[PDB]
RNA sequence: CUGCUGAUAAGGUCUUCAAAA
RNA sequence: GGCGAAGGCGAAAACUUAGGCCAUUACUGACGCUUAGGCUUGAAAGUGUGGGGAGCAAAUAGGAUUAGAUACCCUAGUAGUCCACACCGUAAACGAUAGAUACUAGCUGUCGGGGCGAUCCCCUCGGUAGUGAAGUUAACACAUUAAGUAUCUCGCCUGG
RNA sequence: AUUGGGCGUAAAGCAAGCGCAGGCGGAUUGAAAAGUCUGGUGUUAAAGGCAGCUGCUUAACAGUUGUAUGCAUUGGAAAC
């Protein structure tokens, strides 16, 4: 049940020897709401083929996401170009405090309660890149225990 | 132990060590050396205790007039370090003083915060246990 | 403090170990 | 054991390239430098890496994996790969590595299916071919055989890649890495160690060293698929080899004068 | 192998949509 | 290619004089970095007084071209360009990148000191260049002489 | 833009230097304790804010209990 949702449908174009070639570009986010989510941007002369190619790319590039108590473990800032997205853990009940591309990414990934803020640009592809970078840079509290020879997150 | 190259250090003792550690981490370098000060010695002792470094070793000249500390980073088998980032708080000029009530928690407890309250440098958790705070040197996670 | 000289000079070690079937 | 350390020294598999051309990240496989101008290697590291790669390829060939040998380099390497293919029925690409031979495998599968169909049609033969059309079909057969004669056997993506020189096969190693396929190579002091999984510190310029190591890998494959071996587990009287034609051998990289400044100035 | 060679009134279409087969 | 902090410095010599690089078993023993205000210098054009004026040439006159030519071309031509003494204090005064300090792959030249002693070449310490990974950047690109990892101080910016 | 921005090409490094005051500043020892941390005490009017409860048909509202911040003094800590 890999649900998908459309984030942006731009109308890009080039110029030829007389006239303009117009193609639709779609930014699709595919997620199973259990820990797998990817993104795919595709261009085609028509919306259906563009959506098909974007879904194919999103399913080709899937990333693994780990959740702690339905939320993100520690506060992080994802950077990608001029877009910086701040994610912050939330207690169970606040729900998704995200809006737009971040909200799409978080819901399709499976997180329940996240605090988010877009501190930079508002271009959906770069916001998605920053969000994915922030979630991917995350550290589990068992990898750090293995690294520092602590006792499975014990004090 | 014998050396060949001259050894210099910055005037700021916390950020000198932080710059050395961060550059070594980014460049995959393992062993680095610097001038030894007692703040740096204590801070390296607590880093070794918390398990972010393999070993730190102080040395003195034959005339007992100069001391230098050399330490190695703790890399795993696939050669990726245990340190992920360093950020200094109490920079020269703007010194950061926080009471116990506002003692920070770095990365939801994953990292450590170096606090030099009254008994030398002290980790965030043990500072919370002792219910007393003070100068906050650097964030290491 | 902490000196043990572990020696971990095996960089670029192979990741795959043994081919196997499902 | 596998080989003899003096035999490696005599085949000059412990000499890299000039110190001028070297990637600093390959300092592990080179002992502290000295008055040698060709980057000598460490023989123990050579043997250990060779044994590890041998074990892995033997395991794959025993478990019926599909390995692909790729050399698109000097004519000696081309003939070496052809001979190794004759010895063991592994797939090979001696001509230029086609873009997306692995990551775009569907289209090349279509092409090799067309090649097979044309081959069987020509073998079945017909009087309709006459002279002109028969010649055109034969020329098409020749082209698709020159460019797909070693790939026609396989029907699925291979499970392992063997590269004679990762620097020259940067495309092949990139495809293997993006598809997450094991790739072994004979690194020669100028290669990026990250791209290759089973690094074999070795020479790449000596037609004796490359032959010895390629035949050793082929020996692993041939032992796994069960024929008598060629070079591995063999004495000197059977390991000995000759130096191709056309004092000592010169593994010196020259012709720096053909590296001018890029065309500039106004 | 260097002569000469100046200007072109205003506002404007044209992408409807992927929900999907 | 060399020197200076910048502007700038190229026929020969003398006198006076400024800074810099390398090695120091020597001495003082933190005396250092930055610097609001202040002071010093600061291409060319321009000003005032007195000299000088070969060549060139703003302004000016004429001949051409042109629909017109107060411009491009040509022939003449004053101030100016030159020196001394006083001002002016601006430049795409640019590496469009403030100074200081520590750390971070490599490869190719070149200039100076020092180590060896034909040149050439090798090593060390510095100056000036090209190529180039990590890293940074919106991209171009920068990349141990950083636009990288950080600190200190000053100046500056807040839509046209 | 202290938390929380920048100055090669988008607005922004003074033309450069000598630099007083200011800001910052190598290593070790001792003292004091001006900054820093912590304990006791006094006070920071009531109303207002937040938490609990009662009464108005429930609410709005009214009432009631708890609830900080800073300053001063005194007693300790000595890492910066
Ligand atoms: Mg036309
Ligand atoms: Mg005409
Ligand atoms: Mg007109
Ligand atoms: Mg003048
Ligand atoms: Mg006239
Ligand atoms: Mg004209
Ligand atoms: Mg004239
Ligand atoms: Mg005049
Ligand atoms: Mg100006
Ligand atoms: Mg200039
Ligand atoms: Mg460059
Ligand atoms: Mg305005
Ligand atoms: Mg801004
Ligand atoms: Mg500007
Ligand atoms: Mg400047
Ligand atoms: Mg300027
Ligand atoms: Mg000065
Ligand atoms: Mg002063
Ligand atoms: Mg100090
Ligand atoms: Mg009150
Ligand atoms: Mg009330």
């Amino acid at each position: 049940e890999f649900e998908e949702r459309i984030v942006k449908l731009k109308r890009i174009s080039k110029t030829t020897k007389g006239g303009r070639n117009m193609r639709f570009s779609v930014l699709v986010v595919v997620g199973n709401r259990k820990g797998k989510i990817g993104y795919g941007i595709a261009k085609a002369l028509e919306v259906p083929n563009a959506i098909k190619k974007a879904i194919k790319a999103a399913h080709n590039s899937l990333h693994t996401i780990e959740i702690h108590k339905g939320s993100i473990y520690h506060e992080v800032i994802g950077r990608s170009g001029a877009s910086r997205v701040l994610l912050k853990p939330a207690p169970q009940g606040t729900g998704i405090i995200a809006g737009g591309a971040i909200r799409a990414i978080i819901e399709l990934a499976g997180y329940s309660d996240i605090y988010t803020k877009n501190l930079g640009r508002n271009t959906p592809i770069n916001m998605i890149h920053a969000t994915m970078d922030g979630i991917l840079k995350q550290l589990s509290p068992r990898r750090v225990a293995i690294l520092r020879n602590k006792n499975l997150n014990e004090l | 132990i014998t050396t060949t190259k001259p050894i210099k250090a910055h005037f700021d003792p916390v950020a000198d060590l932080l710059t050395k550690i961060n550059n070594a981490r980014k460049a995959k370098l393992m062993t680095v050396t610097t001038i030894a000060s007692k703040l740096k010695i204590a801070i390296l002792e607590i880093l070794v205790k918390e398990g972010y470094l393999a070993n730190f070793q102080v040395l003195e000249n034959k005339s007992k007039t100069k001391r230098i500390v050399t330490f190695n980073l703790k890399y795993t088998q696939r050669r990726i370090p245990s340190i992920n980032g360093v950020k200094q708080i109490s920079k020269p000029g703007l010194r950061i003083y926080r009471p116990f009530e506002k003692l920070p928690l770095v990365l939801n407890g994953l990292g450590i915060a170096i606090i030099s309250t009254s008994d030398g440098v002290m980790t965030d958790k043990v500072a919370r246990l002792k219910k007393i705070g003070g100068e906050i040197l650097a964030y290491v996670w | 403090m902490g000196n043990f000289d572990s020696v971990q000079a095996n960089p670029y070690r192979p990741r795959f170990k043994r081919f196997n079937a499902e | 054991e596998l080989v003899s350390l003096a035999k490696l020294g005599e085949m000059r598999t412990h000499v890299g390239m000039v110190k001028r051309y070297w990637n600093p990240k390959m300092g592990f496989f080179i002992e502290p430098e000295r008055k040698h101008n060709n980057d000598h290697f460490v023989l123990e590291l050579q043997r250990q890496s060779l044994q590890t790669a041998y074990n892995y390829v033997k395991e794959v060939a025993q478990n019926n994996g599909q390995i692909l040998f790729v050399g698109t380099k000097n004519d000696y390497v081309k003939k070496l790969v052809n001979n190794i293919a004759k010895r063991v029925d592994v797939a090979f690409i001696t001509q230029r590595w086609l873009g997306g031979t692995l990551t775009n495998f569907k289209t090349l599968s279509i092409s090799i299916n067309k090649l097979n169909k044309l081959v069987e049609k020509q073998a079945e033969n017909a009087a309709d071919l006459t002279k002109k059309e028969n010649l055109m079909l034969s020329r098409e057969i020749e082209r698709l055989e020159k460019f797909f004669g070693g790939v026609k056997s396989l029907k699925r993506l291979p499970n392992l890649l063997i590269v004679d020189d990762p620097v020259y096969e940067k495309n092949a190693v990139a495809e293997a890495n993006i598809l997450r396929i094991p790739v072994v190579a004979l690194c020669n002091t100028n290669t990026n160690p990250e791209l290759v999984d089973f690094i074999i510190p070795a020479n790449n310029h000596q037609p004796q060293s490359t032959c010895l190591l390629m035949n050793l890998l082929a020996d692993a494959v041939a032992e796994a698929k069960a024929m008598p071996t060629m070079f591995a587990y063999k004495p000197d009287e059977e390991i000995q080899i000759e130096i191709p034609q056309k004092k000592q051998i010169t593994s010196q990289r020259l012709n720096i004068t053909r590296n001018p400044e890029v065309l500039t100035r106004e």
